[PDB]
């Protein structure tokens, strides 16, 4: 997974 | 400093605002989700994420490190970020 995929997956 | 962090407008103190501006912000007033937006832009643009293990952000010789007060964090352990935000946002 890419950082931006992981980032937008945030509360 | 805030205790608990939709649509509510925040004004970031100067240290945080600098980082948001570098990230591309054209604004003095933000929503929380606009802050998180630009914060993620900043890590992207600056390439602070570890390139093999991209949930890890190395922020140690960077103005963001100074704000968070850690050398690294995990996107899956986002506490340093939320805690920095209540330290750095004025909630009107």
């Amino acid at each position: 997974e890419t950082f931006s995929d992981l980032w937008k997956l945030l509360p | 400093k805030i205790r608990t962090l939709e649509g509510t407008q925040v004004h970031p103190r100067a240290p945080l605002l600098q980082i948001l501006k570098v990230a591309g912000a054209q604004e003095e007033v933000f929503t929380l989700k606009e802050v998180m937006h630009y914060l993620g832009q900043y890590i992207m643009m600056k390439q602070l994420y570890d390139k093999q293990r991209q949930h890890i952000v190395h922020c140690h010789d960077d103005p963001l490190g100074e704000l968070l007060e850690v050398g690294s964090f995990s996107v899956k352990n986002p506490s340093p970020v939320y805690e920095m935000l209540k330290r750095n946002l004025v909630i009107l």
